[PDB]
């Protein structure tokens, strides 16, 4: 559910969301990550998770279509910036 | 954009996930190499159609160019399948779909401070020399 | 000034262009100011009173001496001058305004009115009024709005590469 930029988790939320003490947070994370799930690290002064996630998850059509729209997004902007590449290099390009 | 070949090969599976089983067509990386005659002929024959080896910035240029609108194109592909699989004209796969969101989940994540102040010291340490 | 070589010069004349010069501080016309005053023969910068008191007032706000201005606004030769130097209290406390704003990150009411020089706090509620100074919760005008930080934190990559990609164009051009 993460934006996918805010990819850091507060202990406080992990700790909220699987009902876990503070100090089990640690021990779930360092078990997702070892049993294979996710490959991101995890910080403690901060009480941050850094989160690389891997593996994969099944999808549902509105998760396709948010998907689809995302990619629509990206694709526009490459759009934008191979037109200006071509554009400002027309000279150069031959 | 992209290689005159496409090479397929027969798979009969049971699929694991549950799903009907079928002959089907597994796909198989297809690249084109050379040998030294076949080398040979193809540079005689497109010497007068070839540009030069060595990387020009014009062909750089062009050939960045050319990355970008293959970027783009591939891309439109991708939005268009996924526009047929959310209108239901094609099958969510259940499989490849999420390669694509492992796809979406490897991108750069551009603007963190510790990675522009790193690249602005790149950017910089390049001009310099430039 | 055109035909100073030929018609007379009258007292009137210095009253006039202390006048103008006035109005020139007032209106933070500074730059109009000096341009002005160098026409002035830089005997009368100092001699007389009416160029005198436009030139002093200017350089007491030039080293920020504004309690100076203020208390020497009683040096007015006249109620033409005391017009314009109503105007002028009113530009410095503008400019005083602006320098609570942009260099201090926060202030207080209680001190803030003391100084942009208001005597009744209905005064300062006009200045958040009509310049919109956002209220703090501790009674805190807060200014941290206006410095920012922006352009630290996403590199410009389009305009960089049109700069790279000209210089590009300015190597492969044949000329």
């Amino acid at each position: 559910t993460r934006p996918a930029n805010h990819r850091q988790l507060t202990f406080e939320e992990i700790a909220k969301s699987a009902k876990i003490t503070v100090n089990e947070v640690e021990l779930l994370v360092m078990k997702a990550l070892s049993v294979g799930l996710v490959k991101g690290s995890i910080d403690e002064v901060d009480k941050r998770v850094h989160m690389t996630w891997v593996q994969p998850r099944v999808l549902d059509l509105q998760q396709i279509k948010g998907m689809k729209d995302r990619l629509e997004f990206w694709c526009t902007d490459v759009k934008s910036m191979e037109m200006l590449v071509e554009h400002q290099a027309h000279d150069i390009l031959t | 954009l992209g290689l005159p070949t496409e090479a397929y090969i027969s798979v009969e599976e049971v699929h694991d996930d549950g799903t009907p089983t079928s002959k089907t067509f597994e796909h198989v990386t297809s690249e084109i190499g050379a040998e030294e005659a076949e080398e040979v002929g193809v540079e005689h024959l497109l010497r007068d159609i070839k540009d030069t080896t060595v990387g020009t910035l014009s062909q750089r240029i062009t050939n960045q160019v050319h990355g970008l609108k293959g970027l783009n194109s591939k891309l439109l592909d991708i939005r268009s399948y996924l526009e047929k699989v959310a209108t239901g004209k094609l099958p969510i796969n259940h499989q490849i779909i999420y390669q694509l969101q492992d796809v979406f989940n490897l991108l750069p994540d551009v603007s963190l401070q510790e990675f522009v102040k790193a690249f602005y010291l790149k950017t910089n340490d390049q001009m310099v020399v430039v | 000034f055109d035909y100073k070589e030929q018609l007379p010069e009258s007292a009137y004349m210095h009253q006039l262009l202390g006048l103008n010069l006035l109005f020139l501080l007032s209106q933070n016309r500074v730059a109009e100011f000096h341009t002005e005053l160098e026409r002035l023969p830089a005997k009368d910068i100092q001699t007389n009173v009416y160029i005198k008191h436009p030139v002093s007032l200017e350089q007491y706000l030039m080293e920020g001496s504004y309690n100076k201005v203020f208390l020497a606004k009683g040096n007015i030769p006249a109620e033409s001058y005391t017009f314009f130097i109503d105007i002028l209290l009113d530009t410095i406390r503008d400019e005083i305004a602006g320098c609570i704003e942009k260099a201090y990150e926060k202030i207080l009411f209680t001190e803030a009115t003391r100084i942009l020089f208001f005597n009744t706090p209905k005064k300062m509620t006009d200045y958040a009024k009509k310049r919109g100074w956002v209220l703090g919760p501790n009674n805190y005008y807060s200014f941290a709005s206006q410095q920012q930080k922006p352009e630290d934190t996403t590199i410009p990559s389009t305009e960089l590469a049109k700069q790279v990609i000209e210089y590009a164009r300015q190597l492969e051009m044949i000329v």
